[PDB]
């Protein structure tokens, strides 16, 4: 049929563009270019295409071969995501530090390494300040949570993803350096604040207000506890600016 | 000595028994090894076939065989092709049995051998057997599933199916059995039998997803099946497990179907208990016998009468034959259950009647007769004489079947295979490994009942979602489910309908029936879309029950009983619930709340439910898939207005707004005219429907049963009651009271009974059709859920029991004029049945109580025996009401326990016109009952006349209330009815003391 | 004494020894319970 030569044909292009340098073991794509870096946020915006691919191959399997393709894509974007929380539940002191007060040295790194998720850089050598890449990491995780693909294996990461709720949820009156990594409008970048990431961490703590991590086989303790309160200051610091 | 020794001695066997009278041209073996007979029955081919298939399995086992497996698997599979082709060959019958069962439809069993063709018209064999077909599937089954090919092409899986489908409905039309004689009589009677139903199941539990094409298979060789005919006849199974039929107490026959042929009784203490009764009971020298006064090609039997005449059968005892070949049933059961005890002792039994041939071949003759010179001397002392053996025992004669038999369980006995070989489907398990299987019990553990089920709630609309949304109900849109498509139950029966056509032979696929709950529990995918669809009860109905929300909340919680009770597949069931605006109606609308509430808690009367999106439950779960589509008061009476013209009838319909007038003037209009006639709103038909419509919106029940009335609707569970009152042992009766009634014995079709009850309808009034349906459904549901209920009542009449209500409802109402019953709501009139089927206690009057006893003909607990052994202790007979029942037909032709008997007592006792004259004769024959067995010095010494101690009685308590109260001579019984049978002065005194009497005299 | 009770104390006393000393980082048990090696 028309269909399956269109679908061959999307993932032998996805095949041959993403699927190339996905770096198994470690699950992260290089950030383009000989840098030889792995920045979060690049590399959750490359998932969404293999993930509507695999959504689209499911649902017209009926095969096993379809249906071995379909496991592989949502294995592999499992595998992405798995190593995306090794990295950042790596540096629990970071955030634990983080939660009290408001500093740039306190804050997690904002590109990681390759094998051995290690860092190239010290807290005074770039900006590590990007709440957005976290709130959209947040975002969809919930979102590929709700469709049905597990990502979360042990109730320790529910406790980390409780914690980092509570260190992404004072977006609204925190300043950032922004998602350009260049602060303000010009150099010698002084931290502050920005609509989008504002705009970025309401919709991700509005996602995760009742979903649980557990699918339909959860228990008493399995959803991720949310306020109201910062969602409305959000919202209305965004319609202010 | 080696195994090569022992393969070739059974090689010689088989050849100089089995196989060297086999028909070349078909196959099949004939039942007459002499006289070249022209005749053929379908269970010895088959089972020589069987033991054939054996044969080879185990000598499978040698890689230097010499090709003997080859010529036995070969020999298997042309004797299954013969079968498969002869019955092909008849396809129009088939055709017609899918349609209208009928003896005359039946699929014909016997037939010539020489060229596969009929011979002997079916006036004279019945040809009617079910056994057969279902026995040939599970062996065909259990030889595909072993690694045999025997389907050819796509049309052999057509056929298959629509033999699937005739046969999915065995469960009500009677068979002949397997003795083709049926009834002990043997009058030309059919009647169900036990055995056919468990082989019909077990084969229904085999052919269930399966491949026919065997190691390979993609689409085209899967058989789809039906729960609810599996889950009816589970329930007429276990109904008439105890005794195989109401005419036979026990029969040999029930043996290979609880044994390794069926392997269908997985109860252990009940299997047990009647293994334990047909030993106890059938149990002979020199083997089983078929039943008991079975006069079976005994002495003296003649070949002269078809049919015995009556009283012949008592004769006939003493002298039944005896069968050797369920000893060899009963060692394989023995070694079956690894009990070498009961093995060897069979075979020991076995080892002195086997005969032997010249060369000393065993031999089994079918059956054994005792010589005409012992027929008195046998009586007096059962099993001291010696019996002789059959024709079929020295030379020239032999028997196939029991041959095959033998060599099978010797196979067996000596180690050669093992059990599983012989059950590659693993019919038999043992009590370990009963905890996974498919179909038969749950992951839960056979003693144990803890399913979870889960519920989905949908809107219907948008400001009906918002309005429960204000209360907290969170209820989601149709329209918010785009992926998902929900469809009505039509359309599921239209695509199995369109399933299983053919065009070379002609086939009509599945019969337009009703989907049950079970199967629309499941989500199915139709053309890559995912199909689901809701129970039969939230669609709109036209008649007026459905707008009780009562009777929609006892129907609910019901299907959730049985959803919770009879769900046996992997995954939890689905179940999908709808709620309407119109539902609520205003102050209609706090008890949904409850309801609804109860849901969200999470238990509803001790049955555990859950709720979540649609959409989370339907992914992570197996989808049914559907392949085959892609290939393929008033002011107006009736005496005032009858004779107005046609134009006044008109405008007074139309310058009317009472529907109750409008009603009667439309039924005018349709009496007179016809239902063709035009008035000012379209057509009469259609007015009609509008005006039922408005009544059933409005809600007044009177108009809406006369309306009902008028469409001549029906619905469409009549016969599941019907057939399983029948199953039950009770009777029931349609008519009106004080008119004529029509009596049901055996299950009929609809239109049949449809027809009687129209046609009685037009006779006598004009909404007991409506009153007479819904009694009927509620007094089913009772007795479903509360059979314990109308226990003593045999013979069910509605109309007496409306009558009954009707005079309890007068009581009540006491100074207040009577309430109509037309104007009763549904969960009124479902009050007032249940109050009145109540047992019953002091406090009202004793008469009233009598009343509503004589009214249902409920009968005292050991009735029947009392009756019985009054009549066995009456040397002349018991008179009442005119009728006479002679003492010697009744004890000649009649046993203790036979069901006939009690029928004539009843159809004796049936001209009793007042119910409770009925009760008070039925508690003195009690009280003589007791007084005869608790004393047997004294004897009648004539026929008694009741009557006769009745009048003595009243005229004993007359004199007895003059002298105390200094009551005059009072006409009419009435006083001794309200009197109660037991205290100071009570009915049994008086009737101890008539009885005392008559003894004395 | 139902099935529950007893699966309840496996829960607790696995609970209590085993999984307490799970490594979030890597999901493998150390070879010792004390001193941090």
């Amino acid at each position: 049929s028309n269909s399956g030569v269109r679908l061959d044909g999307y993932a032998r292009l996805v095949q041959q563009t993403i699927l190339c340098h996905q770096n198994p073991v470690t699950g992260l794509l290089p950030a383009s270019y000989d840098q030889k870096d792995a920045w979060v946020r690049d590399n959750v915006y490359s998932i969404l295409a293999v993930w509507g691919l695999g959504l689209a191959y499911r649902k017209n399997a009926d095969r096993d071969e379809d249906k071995a393709k379909a496991y592989e894509l949502e294995q592999s974007v499992v595998k992405l995501m798995r190593g995306l929380l090794h990295c950042m539940i790596r540096q629990v002191d970071k955030v634990e530090s983080f939660k009290y007060s408001q500093s740039t040295k306190d804050s997690l790194h904002a590109k990681y390494n390759t094998k051995t998720c290690a860092t190239v850089v010290g807290d005074d050598q770039w900006g590590h300040l990007q709440l957005d890449a976290t709130s959209v990491y947040l975002l969809f995780l919930a979102q590929m949570t709700a469709s049905g693909l597990h990502i979360i294996h042990s109730l320790d990461e529910v406790n980390f993803i409780q914690n980092l709720v509570f260190y992404i949820e004072a977006a609204y009156k925190t300043a950032d350096f922004g998602i350009w990594e260049r602060g303000d409008k010009t150099n010698q970048g002084i931290s502050e604040l920005n609509a989008s990431s504002v705009g970025m961490a309401k919709a991700a703590l509005e996602a995760l207000d009742e979903l649980d991590l557990f699918g339909v086989k959860g228990g008493p303790q399995s959803v991720i506890h949310v306020l109201a309160d910062e969602v409305q200051h959000c919202q209305s610091i965004l319609n202010s600016l | 000595e080696t195994l090569w020794d022992k393969l070739d001695h059974y090689y010689r066997i088989v050849k100089s028994t089995l196989l060297l009278y086999q028909s070349p041209t078909t196959g099949l073996f004939p039942t007459k090894t002499c006289g070249g007979d022209q005749k053929a029955k379908i269970q010895d081919s088959l089972y020589c076939a069987a033991g054939a298939w054996a044969l080879a399995l185990a000598y499978r086992r040698i890689d230097d065989d010499k090709g003997r497996t080859h010529e036995l698997e070969h020999s298997a599979i042309k004797c299954m092709r013969g079968i498969l082709y002869c019955y092909m060959r008849q396809a129009d019958k088939v055709q017609q049995f899918k349609q209208d069962p009928r003896p005359t439809t039946c699929l014909h069993s016997v037939f010539n051998v020489h060229t596969g063709d009929e011979l002997l018209s079916y006036e004279e064999y019945g040809h009617l057997q079910i056994n057969a077909v279902s026995l040939y599937l599970l062996y065909l089954v259990e030889m595909i599933s072993s690694g045999l090919q025997i389907i050819y092409n796509t049309d052999e899986v057509s056929f298959i199916q629509n033999l699937v489908f005739c046969v999915e409905r065995v469960y009500r039309v009677p068979d002949f059995g397997v003795w083709e004689r049926g009834s002990k009589y043997n009058n030309g009677s059919t009647e169900l039998h036990s055995s056919s139903v468990g082989l019909a199941k077990a084969a229904l539990e085999a052919i269930n997803g399966f491949n026919l094409f065997g190691n390979q298979g993609c689409s085209w060789s899967v058989i789809f099946v039906d729960l609810d005919a599996h889950n009816r006849n589970r329930q007429t199974l276990c109904s008439l497990l105890p005794r195989e039929s109401r005419s036979h107490n026990t029969d040999a026959a029930l043996l290979p179907c609880i044994s390794y042929p069926a392997f269908a009784l997985d109860d252990e203490v009940l299997f047990s208990q009647t293994l334990d009764k047909v030993v106890r009971k059938l149990k002979g020298k020199y083997g089983f016998k078929r039943f008991l006064r079975d006069g079976y090609r005994t002495s003296l039997e003649d070949p002269n009468r078809c049919y015995y005449k009556p009283a012949e059968i008592k004769l006939f005892d003493g002298i039944e034959c005896e069968f050797p070949i369920f000893f060899l049933y009963m060692m394989i059961d023995g070694v079956f259950r690894g009990n070498p005890k009961q093995v060897q002792e069979y075979q020991d039994l076995l080892t002195p009647v086997l005969h032997h041939t010249t060369e000393g071949y065993p031999v089994v003759p079918k059956y054994y007769y005792v010589p005409a010179d012992f027929v008195e001397y046998e009586k007096n002392n059962p099993g001291s004489q010696k019996r002789f053996p059959s024709n079929c025992g020295r030379d020239g004669k032999l028997f196939l079947w029991g041959q095959a038999l033998y060599i099978i369980a010797k196979l067996l006995a000596d180690e050669l295979i093992s059990p599983k070989d012989i059950d590659p489907v693993q019919r038999y398990v043992p009590l370990k490994d009963q905890r996974n299987v498919s179909m038969r019990f749950s992951n839960q553990g056979p003693l144990e009942n803890d399913l979870v089920v889960h519920v989905a709630l949908i809107a219907e609309s948008q400001r009906l979602q918002v309005f429960l949304n204000t209360y907290g109900i969170q209820t989601q849109t149709p329209q918010q489910v785009e992926p998902i498509q929900i469809w009505p139950q039509q359309e599921l029966v239209k695509a199995y309908l369109q399933l299983g056509i053919n065009e070379k032979l002609g086939l009509s696929g599945r019969p337009d029936r009703p989907i049950g709950c079970l199967g629309t529990s499941k989500i199915y995918r139709i053309l890559g879309k995912t199909v689901v669809c809701y129970p039969i009860i939230f669609d709109l109905s036209d008649f007026y029950m459905s707008q009780d929300v009562f009777l929609l909340i006892d129907d609910i919680k019901n299907a959730l009983q049985f959803i919770k009770q009879y769900w046996k597949m992997h995954g939890r069931p689905l179940f999908l619930v709808l709620i309407r605006e119109d539902n609520i109606r205003g102050s209609r609308f706090n008890p949904i709340l409850d309801m609804l509430a109860a849901l969200k808690k999470g238990i509803i009367g001790g049955v555990k439910v859950h709720v979540d999106r649609l959409q989370t439950l339907i992914s992570g779960a197996v989808v049914e898939q559907l392949d085959f589509l892609r290939i393929s008061q008033p002011d107006v009476n009736i005496s005032e207005w009858k004779d107005k013209p046609t134009h006044e009838i008109l405008q007074k319909l139309n310058d009317c707004s009472c529907l109750a007038s409008q009603a009667i003037l439309l039924g005018i209009l349709l009496k007179r005219e016809g239902p063709n006639f035009i008035t000012k709103e379209g057509t009469v038909s259609d007015h009609i429907e509008r005006v039922y419509r408005r009544a059933g919106s409005q809600k007044l029940w009177l108009a809406v049963r006369y309306g009902a009335a008028f469409t001549q609707k029906f619905s469409s569970s009549i016969a599941p009651h019907i057939t399983t009152f029948l199953v039950h042992g009770k009777q029931v009766t349609l008519g009106a009271f004080g008119h004529e009634e029509e009596v049901i014995s055996n299950p009929l079709s609809p239109r049949v009974i449809q027809n009687i009850i129209y046609y009685k309808c037009n006779t006598h009034d004009e909404r007991e059709a409506v009153i007479q349906q819904e009694l009927v459904i509620h007094i089913g549901w009772i007795i479903s859920n509360n059979p314990e209920l109308f226990s003593g009542m045999l013979k069910i009449r509605i109309g007496w029991i409306i009558h009954a209500m009707e005079y309890e409802l007068q009581i009540r109402g006491g100074d207040k004029p009577a309430l109509d019953l037309y104007q009763l709501s549904p969960s009124e009139v479902k009050q007032l049945l249940l109050d009145i089927l109540q047992p019953q206690q002091n406090g009202r009057c004793w008469l009233n109580r009598r009343q509503i006893d004589g009214s249902l003909n409920r009968t005292p607990t050991g009735f029947y025996d009392r009756v019985w052994q009054i009549l066995e202790r009456t040397p002349n007979g018991i008179i009442v009401a005119g009728k006479h029942l002679p003492q010697q037909p009744t004890l000649s032709d009649m046993t203790m326990y036979e069901m006939n008997f009690s029928l004539l007592v009843e159809d004796t006792l049936g001209n009793i016109d007042q119910p409770q004259y009925r009760q008070i004769v039925v508690e003195l024959l009690m009280v003589v009952s007791i007084v005869l067995e608790r004393n047997p010095e004294l004897e009648f010494q004539d026929k008694v006349d009741l009557d006769r101690l009745v009048k003595e009685a009243f005229n004993e308590f007359q004199k007895d209330q003059s002298r105390l109260k200094e009551i005059e001579k009072q006409d009419d019984m009435t006083s001794f009815y309200n009197t109660p049978p037991l205290g100071k002065r009570g009915t049994c005194s008086y009737l101890t003391k008539a009885v005392m009497n008559l003894l004395l005299e």
